[PDB]
């Protein structure tokens, strides 16, 4: 079975969000996590995801650390395999200029991600870990935010969300 | 009111772009 | 030492039919060649770079890949990695085309492992954590 249906799935609307769809990107990504987890409980402990973040990405171990916060919604203290391919594929080659466009198309939630409260409105906090996670000047994240926060509530709903990502893709493609 | 008028116009611009790239992107594929 | 069959590595694995084969015994004479002639490692990556770029930039009238794989080479980066994944296949058709050792490696490798799964089943300790520290440090390195 093709990595499972779901996966499958997955792959088949990544091709389609992706340019390039690539070879084995999936394959890859699971041997990375079998790497990591010789136990193969199936869920990567903080020191298996940091020290991978650090490998390949060099990313800071605080940031690594906001970053497995994130990814683990469950709190469970350990990152599903799942959640490990999604951080990789939301990383996509971060230093790449053309992921940042790929980056703001995001995924099928569009607004979730960013989201980690989960109330529909995206907190100013949110915002700056995304930050960490994406660089973007602090000035220019204030424009930004005030651009969007024609309510002056400080709080992104999701409609606006998608309007705003919408106009600055318009924008990259002209 | 003002605050009003400056989101309005901005929407209708943001239609305005949208209409125009539809309207392009038709072109390219009658053309193509 | 590849110990991968022959049969693998040269199944003429290139995308575009070019046999691997026929390119390796090119290469091999080059080099033989040049190092008759003492050629610079710079020099001799520079040609051997050409060549690649020759094998898919045969006429590239003879299907539109030839062109999307020349033009590929011609950027610097991906032609680094394109030229980097071929290059050890080809070393590796040429070892395996001309055990005691694997046998070691392989018993290393399982014995790396079962202390790896030990130590993560089983806690606060300083050497604990000094070893997951060797541990992934050996990891990243093998990777």
């Amino acid at each position: 079975m093709k990595l499972t249906p779901g996966c499958f799935l997955w792959y088949l609307y990544m091709d389609k969000i992706y340019c390039l769809l690539s070879l084995r990107n999936v394959k890859a990504l699971m041997v990375y996590f079998h790497l990591l987890d010789v136990h193969h409980r199936n869920t990567l402990n903080d020191v298996l995801f940091f020290h991978f973040l650090q490998h390949v990405t060099n990313l800071n171990k605080s940031q690594i650390g906001m970053i497995f916060d994130l990814l683990d919604w469950t709190a469970v203290g350990e990152i599903g395999f799942d959640q490990f391919y999604v951080l990789i594929c939301i990383l996509l080659a971060h230093q790449d200029h053309l992921e940042d466009h790929f980056m703001y198309r995001h995924s099928r939630p569009v607004f979730e991600l960013l989201d980690l409260d989960g109330e529909m409105n995206i907190g100013a906090a949110n915002f700056q870990n995304y930050r960490f996670l994406f660089n973007i000047k602090k000035q220019e994240l204030r424009d930004l935010f005030h651009d969007f926060d024609i309510t002056g509530d400080r709080l992104l709903n999701y409609k606006e969300f998608k309007l705003y990502t919408i106009f600055c893709t318009d924008k990259s493609i002209d | 009111l003002e605050r009003n008028l400056a989101i309005m116009e901005e929407k209708q611009i943001i239609l305005k772009r949208q209409q125009e790239e539809v309207n392009r992107l038709m072109n390219t594929q009658k053309s193509g | 030492t590849a110990n991968v069959s022959v049969s693998d590595v040269c199944e003429d694995f290139d995308e575009e039919g070019k046999s691997v084969r026929n390119r390796i015994r090119k290469y091999s004479q080059t080099i033989s060649i040049r190092d008759s002639l003492n050629l610079e490692p710079e020099e001799i990556q520079q040609q051997a770079r050409r060549e690649l770029e020759l094998c898919h930039g045969r006429s590239l009238e003879h299907g539109e890949d030839h062109e999307e794989s020349e033009t590929s080479l011609a950027s610097s980066t991906s032609e680094s990695l394109i030229f980097s994944l071929w290059k050890p296949h080809r070393t590796y058709w040429t070892e395996q085309q001309n055990l005691p050792l694997m046998e070691l490696m392989e018993t290393e490798v399982l014995d790396i492992l079962k202390k790896a799964l030990i130590t993560y089943r089983s806690r606060n300790h300083f050497m604990t954590k000094e070893l997951q520290g060797y541990i992934e440090g050996i990891r990243k390195r093998r990777n």
